[PDB]
């Protein structure tokens, strides 16, 4: 069924599973027209498909040309997402195909179910976790590849860098969701935290800085403080 | 006009014949139903006074044989049987009529209700949904499951309605996923009408039969089928105009006949609100929308 805090260790068992987040597929800026009306301009988006055990991120870049001359784009975006996830599964060797796909938004259930009718043994599930994957475009190297794309493209990343050589998947996912939640809540302050110290850099082949184990503890504490600080500012606490 | 005689009435029972019903007391001198209109299928149905569990009954057409009812004290029910001795049968009916031991099918001359509910229902199609090939009449009861219900348990006692499933490969062309899920015209017109039913008359016959089994027996799987067949049409952008007009007439008479106090259990709020107010055909069911709003405004 649905996925929540009771069965959270299930994410890190040995059954292949993918999260799918569609919140950055259809991205628009709203602006005023010369006649004083309002118009949207689309910008490139992406599907965020993540294996939470391994860190493998299948980032399908959605180029604005896919919306040309289409209507009801917010609806189409869900079906385009389902089409692309189905295509990804079919491209994977059988032993790499997921046994479950967990969608972050329940509106993705029917589109994905219909596209995956040929895979009756892949479970399509919602989750009751509120996951901050919309903030993926706050990761500079992900945002850069999406905005520079001139055509549809799939790019593969490991969103955990090399952390799984020093920590468990459970801990890596918890670190990722804390980082993304902080970037979602206050992007400027989170990036300041991550880059404040010039002597710690991001390797060419990584997304995040090369923190030692002790520095990650400090960083994680500063991210928790940011989230709590912002909660106090929001609710006047 | 034809006659279904009863050997006797040994247990107190409410007897239905089509949309009519009457009570018979234990061992009362009741010997059947006369003046049954030729030209329509009919259903004779039963609910025991001492055990309202199991409504059950028999679909039949008096043009296909001489049928009668006899109580079986071992299986505990009124059974329909066919009498092959025509002269014996006529002699029995004539005697019971002479002694005025039969009730008259109480049809008002002005009243087209039964025709309107069974316009497309034929015995041959009933006998393909209800499989018991040795009888010319068909038994249905409140508990019988449908083939689709048995996929999600005795196959010989099942209602073989046409399976409709909106999230199935039959309903959804590879490569037309969004199109076919949001607009069911492919599934309605190519798969169901052209492919399975052959024409809209057979589709409407099964829809009408499902409704009547839902209403007369409280058969839950029949109610599911009735609503699925409505939703398939309403959720299709492309439907032959004659079908939309005729569906409106069909549903009007069904809603008109439904017992008011059974509406909570025989009508699916989601399906009706979607069909009347959100679907492609939301503006094509004027008569049905009018009676629904005046008779069941709560459901909406
Ligand atoms: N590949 C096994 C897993 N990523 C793991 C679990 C716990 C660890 C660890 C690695 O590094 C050593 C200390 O803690």
């Amino acid at each position: 069924g649905a996925m929540n805090s009771s069965n959270y260790a299930e994410l890190f068992n040995n059954d292949i599973k993918l999260f799918v987040d569609d919140t950055n597929v259809y991205r628009v800026t709203v602006h005023k027209t010369f006649e004083g009306n309002v118009a949207t301009k689309a910008i490139n988006g992406c599907i965020f498909t993540l294996n939470p055990k391994t860190g493998h991120l299948f980032l399908k870049i959605i180029h604005t040309s896919v919306w040309a001359g289409q209507k009801r784009l917010s609806q189409l975006a869900k079906w385009k997402t389902a089409e692309e996830v189905s295509a990804l599964v079919r491209s994977l060797p059988k032993e790499e195909q997921p046994k479950q796909i967990i969608v972050t938004r329940k509106a993705m259930l029917d589109p994905l179910e219909v596209h995956m009718l040929d895979f009756p043994n892949i479970a399509i599930r919602p989750t009751e976790l509120r996951l901050p994957f919309s903030a993926a475009m706050s990761i500079d190297k992900l945002s850069d590849v999406v905005m520079k794309a001139t055509e549809p493209q799939m790019v593969l990343f490991n969103i955990y860098d090399d952390w799984l050589d020093r920590i468990s998947s459970y801990t890596a996912f918890s670190r990722l969701t804390l980082l993304l939640r902080a970037l979602k809540t206050n992007e400027e302050s989170a990036k300041m935290i991550l880059l404040s110290d010039p002597t710690i850099t991001i390797k060419s082949y990584h997304l995040w800085p090369s923190f030692t184990d002790e520095q990650w503890i400090t960083i994680e504490s500063q991210m928790r403080d940011l989230i709590l600080t912002e909660y106090g500012r929001k609710y006047n606490v | 006009m034809n006659t279904v005689p009863f050997t006797s009435a040994p247990i107190e029972v409410t007897i239905g014949i089509d949309q009519y019903s009457f009570n018979v007391k234990e061992n009362q001198p009741f010997h059947g139903i006369k003046d049954i209109p030729i030209g329509h299928v009919h259903v004779i149905h039963f609910q025991h006074a001492d055990n309202s569990s199991m409504r059950y009954g028999y679909w039949f057409d008096c043009r296909m044989g001489n049928f009668y009812i006899q109580y079986d004290p071992k299986d505990g029910l009124y059974k329909m049987m066919e009498e092959r001795d025509g002269a014996k049968f006529e002699n029995i009916v004539h005697n019971f009529k002479e002694r005025q031991m039969m009730v008259s099918y109480p049809k008002i001359d002005e009243d087209d209700t039964w025709y309107n509910l069974t316009e497309f229902v034929q015995m041959d199609k009933i006998r393909k949904i209800v499989r018991k090939d040795e009888n010319q009449f068909s038994y249905v009861d409140s508990s019988m499951t449908t083939v689709q219900e048995n996929e999600l348990s005795d196959p010989a006692h099942s209602l073989n309605y046409t399976v409709i499933n909106f999230k199935s490969r039959e309903a959804i062309r590879p490569g037309h996923e969004m199109e076919d899920f949001l607009d069911k015209s492919y599934y309605l017109n190519t798969v169901m009408l052209q492919g399975i039913f052959k024409n809209s008359s057979n589709y409407f016959g099964e829809l009408q039969f499902a409704f009547l089994n839902a209403m007369f027996f409280g058969n839950y799987g029949s109610s599911l089928q009735w609503h699925a067949m409505i939703e398939l049409i309403c959720s299709s952008a492309t439907v032959p105009k004659h079908m939309l007009d005729k569906l409106d007439e069909i549903l009007y008479y069904q809603i008109k006949t439904l017992p008011e106090q059974y509406s909570d259990i025989l009508l699916n709020e989601r399906v009706w609100n979607i069909c009347l107010y959100s679907s492609f055909q939301k503006n094509s069911l004027h008569n049905t929308e009018k009676i629904m709003e005046n008779k069941y405004p709560e459901l909406l």
